[PDB]
């Protein structure tokens, strides 16, 4: 009955990899167990339509 | 099989109704031989309960322990574990300080209990806690030990919520405190809820001081666990008209009946093991006359009757030597100053008859507050926007916020229940603001009759 | 008028040496009046007749200290348990001496007991000193006994909440078995060489063995354990140059007994200067009711400051457990324990001896091996 | 992020019905008509503009 | 000004109900109104209380 994590993040927590290389999302939640480097990419979020 | 039940008490029930709770019962005798002995004894000084335990191990060989207590005092288990360490027979400890949760029982032992863990009774508070989103808490701890392992689950238990717990820092104590440092903790208390974990002769000065500090408030909230609260006849005065407690002495369970589940669990188990393997019972001869490295057992019902069915009743053990599924039972300090059952456990859930949280405003008799409002209103789209509670949380969403509606079955009958739902919109935000503002506590809950309002002959 | 003192203990000389310690008892607290009656019981060959003659036996002398003192215990999963157990039944404290298990660290268990010697933790806590002063931040955990290895990891995980650093890997299991090997491979395929373990002297001897049959002993490798894997075949099967720790006047006996004596008797002498001074009773002969003072007598025990004794200043943490020892630091230079260092009570202080190592040079190992 | 925003719990509740798992789906998806809206970083779709 | 109610006291004091209006203190600045010998006991009350 826990919250843990899966994907990338979680075989990085098992030490299955030794560091992301991947258009990572930046955010509060990441930031909090693991460590960023200052960014490469800058952008928002928007809407894709037809 | 060869089954000893002794209980050391001082309430007298008496040894002829142990007679008839063996005779009818277990009328499927799938061991051979059942035979069990049926003992009182009046004190509980541990001379003559390693007595009894060598006069009944040498009494031809008894593969069966039960025992109960009357009081309080948790190291006679402490005995009879290191009794299952020495004899290697199953021991099962029914009320009192029989069954009062130990620290950390041992692999080495074949020992049992019948109650609720500590992080069982601390999932069961963070459920009441939940259930009435009572968000807004803090942690109080003294230095009595298993208290790393208590916080350490209350922050795996946050960590692992979709609540979002309102988690204010841990308040700790450093010895019988100075109240010089720790008030100073006591102050960034700003909030409703305050979690103690302490003993019960601590709580005495904790309750005096928390009463003399003025903290025992009509919104200031106190969940206490199972062992700072403890038998039902001492009660001190220094207790708030309002304390909620948790234990799992259930009124509606004797401990004849808990001693014939527990002799059905042991039957059980007797019966599983005697399928795969033959001649399962093999005890100690005595106490007296032993060499170094006795004649241990292979075949073992310790680590075997992890799962158990009996009569329905779910009564399956853990991997560490508490239950599955155990009865919590959560009372209150009514006005009456008595424990007041309110809460009783199901296999996963809280039942909950006064789930409608009253007030019990008058916490201590000197306090004159008028800050609780009964607010009611109308189901409008724009402005009063209800809907159901969330399955997957049992929790309102927290911009919303809880409300209750009186709903019927049908016109054939007039009695209903008042389903807890959840509230948004705009005069809810309104609500909001005021109740930051202005600082008060409300009643919210729905109308009945109808609409807004019509006089039909003085009668609005 | 009264003081009884009991003692389990086995050799006359020793209890001669504890009757002479409770006659220098009152040697310096002048012409008080109090009497001393001194309480020795010998084995048994299983434990259960033991708790019986000591429990019947000092609940008839209604003793207040009861001393724990037995370095040759047959059995070797060390269990003074039953008499500290009758002890915490009326809340009465027993001071332990020798053993430093970890179930007596935990007081909901042994509600009355405290001990002379600090647990493996503490241990630790000099590997950590041992870290500020080799400037390493990377550790490889390795843990066989599991009732004493949670504390141990949990005194380590408070370790590193002040540096912020974390282990590279942790393990327990089950002892007795003997397969972690392809867990030690995957231990070699990590960073830092900074290797933890805890264990028996025979889990020892068998990773011993396996880090051996595996050369895992070689060049840059560090290993550091404690007292109890350097004896008995696991001190067979140790690699040369392997660091290891000893206990200055843990082995020995009489001099330890005479300063718990010492400090037994300063705790009475200051505890008699208070009110509602309570008594022992009859608890074999029908008397259940618990010894009333049993924590403010505890909080003594626990209040109890010193600056004199045969190791020093003898002092009390929050789990009773000895402040401030004296620790020595061998080498195993060429199968000989060499002592390389001693350490007081928060420095290590090195002496002229040098550190040969398991690997190649004298010097320390930057053992960080990065990827 | 949508979790965390506390009003619009009806989005977060909704997609659970179209959560995807490579960000190819969701371009096919709303190439073939089945989806109408897609939240997702500005360049990675500019690039498949 | 964001002021709370002021702080009465009774006389010398049982620091029993005088203790709660000092525990309505939950801001920074404290003006203090007495004499000098009254002084010394709200300030060590006061440092008593933190
Ligand atoms: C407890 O005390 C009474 C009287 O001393 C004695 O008969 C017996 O030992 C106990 N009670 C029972 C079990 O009859
Ligand atoms: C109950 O116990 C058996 C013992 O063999 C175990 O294998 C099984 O998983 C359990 N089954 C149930 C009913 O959960
Ligand atoms: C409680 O739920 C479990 C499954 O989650 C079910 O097997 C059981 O029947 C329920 N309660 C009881 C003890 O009847
Ligand atoms: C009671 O009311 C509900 C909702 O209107 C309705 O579905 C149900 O059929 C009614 N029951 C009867 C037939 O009394
Ligand atoms: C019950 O009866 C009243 C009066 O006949 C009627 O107005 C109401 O609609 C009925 N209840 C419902 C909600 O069906
Ligand atoms: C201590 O008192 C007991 C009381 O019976 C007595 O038997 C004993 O002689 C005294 N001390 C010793 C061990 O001589
Ligand atoms: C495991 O132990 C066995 C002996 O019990 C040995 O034959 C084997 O080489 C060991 N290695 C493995 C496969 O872990
Ligand atoms: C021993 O060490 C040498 C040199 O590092 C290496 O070639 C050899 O494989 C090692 N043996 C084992 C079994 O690790
Ligand atoms: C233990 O210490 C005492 C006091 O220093 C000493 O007399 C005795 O010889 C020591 N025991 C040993 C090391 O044999
Ligand atoms: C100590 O003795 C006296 C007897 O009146 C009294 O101060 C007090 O009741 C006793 N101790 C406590 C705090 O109970
Ligand atoms: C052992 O530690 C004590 C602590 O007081 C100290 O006095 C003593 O000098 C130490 N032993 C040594 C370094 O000889
Ligand atoms: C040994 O103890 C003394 C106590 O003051 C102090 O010098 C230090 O803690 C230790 N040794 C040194 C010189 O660092």
């Amino acid at each position: 009955n826990k919250k843990e994590w899966n994907g990338m993040m979680g075989e990085l927590l098992s030490g299955q990899a030794d560091m992301i290389v991947a258009p990572l999302t930046i955010n509060n939640e990441r930031a909090q167990y693991i460590e960023f480097s200052k960014p490469f990419k800058y952008q928002g979020l928007t809407i894709l339509v037809k | 099989l060869n089954i000893a039940v002794l209980l050391g008490h001082s309430h007298d029930v008496t040894e002829r109704e142990l007679r008839n709770l063996w005779g009818p019962e277990q009328a499927t005798g799938l061991p051979l031989d059942v035979n069990v002995v049926a003992l009182l004894m009046n004190r509980t000084d541990p001379k003559s309960l390693i007595t009894h335990v060598c006069d009944l191990m040498s009494g031809a060989r008894i593969h069966g322990l039960v025992f109960g207590d009357d009081t309080d005092q948790e190291a006679v288990a402490q005995m009879l574990d290191f009794i299952s360490s020495q004899t290697f027979i199953p021991i099962l400890g029914i009320a009192g300080g029989a069954s009062m949760i130990m620290a950390d029982k041992d692999p080495t032992s074949t020992f049992f209990q019948f109650g609720a863990s500590i992080q069982q009774q601390a999932t069961v508070m963070l459920k009441i806690m939940q259930d009435y989103d009572w968000h807004v808490f803090s942690l109080v701890t003294t230095i009595f030990p298993g208290y790393r392992d208590f916080i350490s689950f209350i922050k795996t238990t946050v960590d692992n919520s979709f609540v979002g717990w309102d988690m204010q820092n841990v308040i700790t104590l450093d010895t019988s405190f100075e109240d010089a440092k720790t008030q100073v903790q006591l102050k960034k208390i700003h909030s409703s809820v305050i979690l103690l974990y302490c003993s019960k002769d601590e709580a005495v000065l904790i309750l005096s001081e928390a009463r003399s500090l003025g903290l025992t408030g009509y919104d200031f909230f106190w969940i206490v666990p199972s062992l700072v609260s403890g038998n039902t006849e001492l009660i001190p005065k220094e207790f708030p008209s309002g304390l909620i407690s948790v234990s799992y002495d259930d009124w509606d369970y004797s401990l004849e009946a808990r001693v014939r589940d527990g002799l059905g669990i042991l039957t059980t188990a007797a019966s599983s093991m005697l399928e795969k393997f033959s001649y399962i019972p093999e005890a100690k001869a005595s106490c007296y006359g032993q060499a170094e490295k006795p004649e241990t057992p292979l075949h073992t019902l310790h680590q075997f009757m992890v799962n158990v069915t009996w009569d329905g009743k779910d009564l399956s053990f853990t991997e560490e030597g508490y239950q599955v599924h155990p009865r919590l039972v959560v009372i209150v300090l009514n006005k009456d100053r008595e424990w007041e059952k309110v809460g009783k456990w199901e296999n996963q859930t809280l039942s909950l008859r006064h789930a409608v949280w009253p007030r019990y405003k008058s916490f201590s008799d000197c306090e004159p507050d008028d800050n609780h409002l009964s607010i009611v209103t109308l189901e409008e789209a724009p402005f009063v926007i209800v809907e159901d509670i969330d399955p997957l949380t049992e929790t309102c969403v927290r911009n919303t916020v809880p409300c209750r509606k009186f709903v019927k079955i049908n016109n054939s009958t007039n009695e209903g229940m008042n389903v807890k739902k959840c509230c948004k919109g705009f005069c809810i935000d309104i609500l909001k603001k005021l109740s930051r503002t202005v600082k008060f506590t409300y009643d919210l809950y729905l109308v009945t009759n109808g609409k807004h309002g019509k006089k039909v002959n003085n009668v609005w | 008028k009264i003081v009884n003192i009991g003692a389990v203990l086995s050799t006359r000389k020793h209890e001669q040496m504890f009757r002479e310690a409770v006659n220098q008892a009152n040697k310096r607290h002048g012409s008080w009046k109090i009497q001393l009656n001194a309480t020795s019981v010998t084995h048994k060959p299983n434990a259960i007749q033991m708790a019986l003659s000591v429990c019947e036996d000092l609940i008839s002398s209604q003793v207040y200290a009861i001393l724990v003192s037995h370095p040759p215990t047959p059995n070797d999963h060390f269990t003074p348990t039953p008499v500290s157990y009758t002890a915490g039944f009326y809340r009465i404290p027993v001071l332990g001496l020798t053993t430093r298990m970890s179930i007596y660290s935990d007081k909901s268990i042994h509600l009355s007991f405290l001990r002379t010697v600090p647990p493996y933790s503490h241990q630790s806590s000099v590997w950590f000193e041992m870290m500020r002063v080799y400037n390493w931040n990377h550790i490889i955990l390795l843990v066989s006994d599991d009732h004493e290895g949670r504390a141990a990891q949990k005194r380590l995980e408070t370790l590193l909440e002040e540096r912020e650093s974390k282990a590279e890997k942790v393990l327990q299991f089950d002892p007795g078995t003997k397969n972690v090997t392809a867990l030690l491979m995957e231990a070699r395929e990590l960073e830092a060489r900074v290797i933890i373990l805890s264990a028996s002297e025979d889990d020892a001897a068998t990773v011993y063995r396996a880090a051996a049959m595996l050369n895992m002993t070689g060049s840059g490798y560090v290993w550091l354990v404690g007292e109890r894997e350097i004896s008995g075949n696991a001190l067979r099967y140790a690699p040369d140059g392997i660091i290891g720790l000893q206990l200055i006047n843990g082995k020995n006996e009489s001099a330890h007994i005479s300063d718990a004596v010492g400090v037994v008797a300063q705790a009475v002498h200051e505890l008699l200067e208070k009110e509602n001074i309570t008594d022992p009773p009859r608890g074999c002969v029908g008397n259940t009711n618990i010894w009333k003072t049993g924590p403010l007598f505890k909080r003594v025990l626990m209040s109890s400051k010193y600056a004199d004794g045969v190791t020093g200043r003898v002092e009390f943490n929050e789990d009773g457990d000895r402040k401030f020892a004296n620790y020595s630091i061998m080498n195993l230079q060429n199968r000989k324990l060499v002592q390389v260092g001693i350490y007081n009570g928060t420095h290590v202080i090195p002496n002229d001896r040098k550190i040969i190592w398991p690997g190649g040079e004298t010097e320390k190992p930057r053992g960080y091996q990065m990827s | 992020y949508f979790r965390r925003q506390v009003e619009l719990s009806t989005m977060y509740r909704h997609m659970e019905k179209h959560n995807y798992e490579s960000a190819a789906e969701a371009i096919q998806a709303v190439r073939d008509n089945k989806l109408h809206a897609f939240i997702w970083d500005s360049a990675v779709l500019e690039f498949e503009a």
